[PDB]
């Protein structure tokens, strides 16, 4: 795994920071806060190891450091690192990868 | 203001200043209050807590017209 | 996997869109928009690298990009995609497929 | 696996359609429709691939087209193929079958 | 498998037939007919291929048709053939056998 | 396998014989028949096969005909041989034995 | 396995006796009955053979005959062996161990 | 596994402390110390030797005696040591550590 502000996620965790929130539209009718849901896109900022799926081995993290990743509705735990928000997940809960 | 994270900020810009602080609020309640009557039995630090008055638009008015004269902005 | 539109499924994922709703019968009567439920007909537009079913190899996904599938009524994830609507779903939630 | 009218079931998924609701008594007493409830009968025409039980091969259906089955009372899919309807199952859920 | 009437269970399903309920005592109290419950004595009638417990070979039901057994209470499934009733079991909820 | 009164129980079940119920204390108070609830205490009397723990081999119960045995509070079975009361339990179920 | 007051625990039970209840503090004010709850704190008594947790092989238990252990709060079965209180465990539900 | 004033956890669980709640705020505001929830930052003072995932083996704990690591809100046991409080958790409930 790959540690991300002295931080290091066990087993098949995925520590990622959430995109901002949209402020204004394209033509520019600026947005209210309170209706700004949870942006579902974020981006990998800290890898775990990973788990035991056989014999002999483990299975690393199918996400690296720097993927821009595709959250799901319910899922991520709370993490606070330097007074800063940060989301963990597993491994399987991540629905995507946004490839370029 | 019923939070800790809604009180905190503010008392620490007025002890970061040595000068009294005076909240007027439509209540505080719960943990902030806790925080004010602690830290202002034990440290010693200048603070007041004080409803809103006025009902309704009345009362919205009112805090709007105190900020106006006193130079500082309604929150909320 | 294959990636469609800058984006990637992951595990056994596939993305799809449904089919448009039908807006006019074979007669001619005009049909009403609240009347026209979630089109259970999609093509496959993306698919994934696949899951682990045994030891020591992947396992990819049944569906091929550009197929023709039968969805079921629950089982879907929204995806948007440059505001064009997407939908993820699990291999083994696809009932079948349209052979042509 | 075995299509029919270009409808391929996929994994261990079985489509069948239920036999005809019966109208007259053998005396000669006609029967309601809304009397009559769904038909436990079916004949198979469609089949999947089958799932994979174990590792290294795959596993069929225990059912082939043109079997008679008696289905369970709950379980099946709706699926409409050419105004007509049909009943998506699993192969584990089919109760037993008419030898002849 | 064993067929019964041209009826085949699947997988480890089991059909039997209940005894016939007690009518009377061996004074000679006649008994009424809502009080006597379900039968929970069974003969075996017709036994399925059997499942795949392990790799490579299937495992067989463990009665034989002309098993005299005992029944659960809940776990039948009515299955009628030729006007007359009978139930279909799973193998392992059948509680035991008696031998003779 | 081991019968009893022509009734042998299948896969990993063991039928057991409760003690009777005490009725007088050691001082000499006589106890009411309404206070004594289902006594914990059995003897073995029929002794199923067994299951299959492993691949390619069968797996008996761990108490054999004749063992004092410990019942749970729930989990057994009602079965009338011969108009006496039996109770039919699965091996794992069993919480230990009076050893001599 | 080994055996207490003749009672042998089937497969991984732990029976346990629970150490004595605290009835007055350091200083001399006693504790009332009422206040004082189950004690989590306790001495193995007796231990089973254990259970098979892979193919060709039993498993042990953790704990043996004279061990210090730490209950858990709910799980224990009770056991009364000459007229004393006892407590059964399941292996796994042991939280620790006072080694000296 | 080690053991920590005289206590040795079993199979696959951790004993940890809790960091000390924030008494104050970097400005100097006291805080009140209802308000103050359970600290998720803990430092671990036990571990166990572990549990066994495969055959033929011991598979250890992730964290080590000393490792600083963040608590998940829900899963720990209350264990008091020299009247001193500690909390037990599982190997795979400990979300992250805080690697330096």
């Amino acid at each position: 795994g790959q540690a991300f502000r002295k931080f290091l996620p066990l087993f098949d965790r995925v520590l990622v920071e959430r995109s901002a929130a949209e402020t204004v539209t394209k033509g520019g009718i600026m947005l209210p806060e309170k209706s700004q849901g949870k942006v579902l896109q974020a981006t990998v900022v800290a890898v775990g190891s990973g788990s035991k799926g056989k014999g002999g081995e483990i299975q690393p993290v199918s996400v690296k450091v720097g993927d821009k990743v595709l959250l799901p509705e319910y899922g991520g735990t709370k993490v606070v690192l330097d007074d800063k928000d940060y989301f963990l997940f597993r491994d399987g809960d991540i629905l995507g990868k946004y490839v370029d | 203001i019923s939070s800790i994270q809604s009180i905190v900020p503010a008392l620490e810009i007025a002890n970061a200043h040595r000068k009294p602080l005076v909240i007027i609020a439509e209540d505080v309640d719960g943990e902030a209050l806790s925080t004010l009557v602690l830290n202002r039995l034990k440290v010693g630090l200048q603070v007041v807590a004080v409803k809103a008055p006025g009902f309704g638009d009345n009362r919205k008015n009112q805090l709007k017209d105190m900020a106006i004269a006193t130079g500082g902005a309604v929150f909320g």
